[PDB]
């Protein structure tokens, strides 16, 4: 169906910045949302930022103001600014192929490790 | 906001009571007191931690004339329900015969045993008419030895695996002269079917050390409502956790995979991006503020509208407004 290949990630120092990018090839539908989820040690996976083909974006309240999600065709980019220790996590690209309100499917990437640390 | 004062990170963020460390028996306010009694039990109100030891001697329940202390009301032992930590030991040599268990310490979580009775004991329960310990929340006995002895009709205490609560090597246990092991199984006073082979503190399902299957609340059940049920749910860390109200109950198969309204399988009304909603946004704001309206197509998926149609819309393009 749909595959997703991720680029970016890495470690930074507090307050620094990183860019994440994910491009999706497959049976992609006209209305669909693409973005990132994340899971820190040892919490649950939670949404970080998802933009839709329509342009409308969704952010976690923890990241609003500091994270910027943007979309060109079927590739999305995330500008992560003013990064804090709590942001250290594994980041999963994502795609929700939406046909109908009762018909959709979810695809996930392998996961990119982001750590921030004074090291 | 939340910050740290005197070694504790406290504010009114707290769920329940704010953490409050109190002194043990024999130190400070409780100087020269041999035991928790009727005049000093007041000073344990709203305590969650106890720096030092705790004695409950018989002197407490018969009163004392030399020190003019009345006897202790059994009902006023509920003052101890907020306590969750004891740095010293816990010694009980007296408890109301009206009361069948130690449910005043049901929320006790850890006995550090930095100071030990005589030289060895951190938990000591001797000579009570209780039928079950009832220390449901007790997860760690960090240093001292355990003595539970002389409780002529106490059961369950042998089911517990005491090494799974300990913290140091050399830590023994002396369970001796309580009710008989055979007599307990014969009267039906044995761990509930839903407990695991780790033990229990009493008969009921909420008294298990751990569960054999899963837990809903602090109770301990068999199955979680994954495929059938009224408020059906999913399993997270061996715990039944409700499923967002806006995800259609799907029959025969799982109905969600997480708590949020996004990671379920089918929505019950409409869809806005990743999330399943009951109403498409009609007047939500953000920054560089403009009210974004959204219309639901025939397949109940909400799409936003042409930006200039700010007084609502029903159709796409320019035609709705
Ligand atoms: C009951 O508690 C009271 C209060 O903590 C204890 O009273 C103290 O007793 C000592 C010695 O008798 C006196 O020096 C203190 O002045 C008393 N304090 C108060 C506030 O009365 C009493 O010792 C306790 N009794 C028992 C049997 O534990
Ligand atoms: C104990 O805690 C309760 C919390 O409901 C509070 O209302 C009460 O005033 C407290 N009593 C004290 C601190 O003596």
């Amino acid at each position: 169906e749909v595959q997703l290949v991720e680029s970016g990630g890495g470690l930074v120092q507090p307050g620094g910045s990183l860019r994440l990018s994910c491009t999706a090839s497959g049976m992609i539908f006209s209305f669909n949302v693409m973005g990132w989820y994340r899971q820190a040690p040892g919490n649950q996976r939670e949404l970080a930022a998802t933009i839709t083909t329509d342009g409308s974006t969704n952010y976690a309240d923890s990241v609003k103001g500091r994270f910027t999600i943007s979309r060109d065709k079927n590739t999305v980019y995330l500008q992560m600014n003013s990064l804090k220790p709590e942001d250290t996590a594994v980041y999963y690209c994502h795609l929700k192929n939406i046909r109908d309100y009762r018909n959709y499917s979810n695809y996930w990437g392998q996961g990119t490790q982001v750590t921030v640390s004074s090291a | 906001y939340e910050m740290e004062e005197d070694g504790v990170r406290k504010c009114k963020k707290c769920e329940g009571p704010c953490r409050k460390v109190c002194n043990g028996i024999g130190i400070g306010e409780f100087k020269d007191s041999l035991s928790i009694n009727a005049t000093n039990i007041k000073h344990f109100k709203n305590c969650t931690s106890i720096s030092g030891d705790l004695h409950i001697l018989p002197v407490a329940f018969r009163g004392d004339s030399f020190t003019h202390t009345p006897p202790l009301d059994p009902q006023e032992l509920d003052i101890l329900k907020t306590v969750k930590e004891i740095t010293g030991f816990l010694l009980i040599q007296a408890w109301p015969e009206n009361r069948t268990d130690l449910h005043a310490f049901e929320n006790l979580e850890i006995i550090r045993g930095r100071t030990k009775q005589h030289g060895q004991f951190s938990l000591a329960v001797v000579s009570l008419n209780i039928t079950s310990l009832g220390l449901r929340s007790l997860k760690e006995i960090s240093d001292g030895d355990v003595i539970i002895s002389g409780n002529k009709n106490l059961c369950y205490a042998n089911t517990i695996n005491w090494k799974k609560l300990f913290g140091t090597s050399g830590q023994k246990t002396k369970i001796i002269s309580n009710r008989g092991e055979n007599s307990c199984k014969a009267t039906g006073q044995v761990c509930h079917a839903l407990c695991s082979p780790e033990g229990c503190w009493g008969p009921e399902p909420r008294d298990c050390v751990s569960c054999r299957n899963v837990s809903r609340g602090r109770e301990c059940v068999d199955k979680c409502n994954l495929l059938e049920g009224e408020p059906r749910e999913f399993v997270e860390n061996s715990e039944c956790i409700q499923c967002h109200p806006e995800c259609l109950p799907q029959a025969m198969n799982i109905t969600c995979t997480g708590r949020g309204p996004d990671n379920c399988i089918q929505c019950a009304h409409y869809i806005d991006g990743p999330h399943c909603v009951k109403t498409c946004p009609a007047g939500v704001m953000g920054e560089n503020n403009t009210l974004v309206w959204k219309y639901a197509d025939a397949g109940h998926v909400c799409h936003l509208c042409h930006p200039n149609c700010t007084y609502g819309c029903t159709g796409p393009g320019l035609e709705g407004c």
